[PDB]
């Protein structure tokens, strides 16, 4: 072979979109509940006074 | 009023109060209620707001009514005496404030329960009670003064 092989040689554009959606699917659900966990703690702090 | 206590190894270490529809019990005490009808209830643990289950049948519900809004700071009824504070609890004298007196309700002049004691053993010459109540719109809140050991 005249060329050289790298780590990202076989990764296509359609395959790179799947691993950036599945990574983004977990990051969307994690920050949805993490915001909502601190939202009700603000109401529970504001409920007393 | 009807207030069934909690038995553990022959001594009484807590009290369980009954309001309209629901049955109250402090989390800090361990033991079995003397009412065998109340032992079959599936009481569930919760946060500091002390949520339990009123799974009692129809024949004895609404023993007493919980006190609504528009709270004055005047006279209030208590089992060992009287309390006269709305934002806080009154500096009741000694005798009351020992051990195993948790769960006793605080009633009004019409027999309506306003608060349930949980702590505040002794804070010098003035003793403050850590109770739960409703602040403005019926939302259950928990007020705790400084240095309130579980009583």
């Amino acid at each position: 072979a005249q060329h050289t092989e790298s780590f990202t040689s076989a990764i296509s554009a359609t395959a790179w979109s799947w691993i950036k959606v599945l990574v983004g699917g977990t990051s969307a659900f994690i920050v949805l509940g993490l915001i909502a966990t601190a939202v009700v703690a603000l109401v529970l702090f504001f409920h007393r006074h | 009023d009807k207030t069934f206590p909690i038995m553990l190894n022959g001594q009484v270490n807590g009290y369980a109060c009954v309001v309209g529809g629901r049955v109250f019990k402090p989390l800090h005490v361990e033991g079995r209620i003397d009412n065998e009808q109340l032992a079959a209830i599936k009481l569930k643990k919760a946060s500091i707001y002390d949520l339990e289950y009123g799974d009692v049948p129809q024949c004895m519900k609404s023993d007493t009514l919980q006190y609504t809004s528009d709270k004055p700071p005047g006279f209030y009824n208590w089992h060992h005496g009287a309390v006269q504070y709305e934002n806080n609890r009154f500096t009741v004298p000694r005798g009351v404030g020992g051990k195993g007196d948790s769960g006793r309700p605080i009633l009004d002049n019409k027999g309506r329960v306003v608060a349930i004691v949980l702590g505040g053993v002794n804070e010098g010459s003035r003793t403050a009670l850590s109770v739960v109540t409703w602040n403005q719109k019926g939302v259950t809140v928990k007020d705790t003064p400084e240095g309130s050991e579980p009583w």
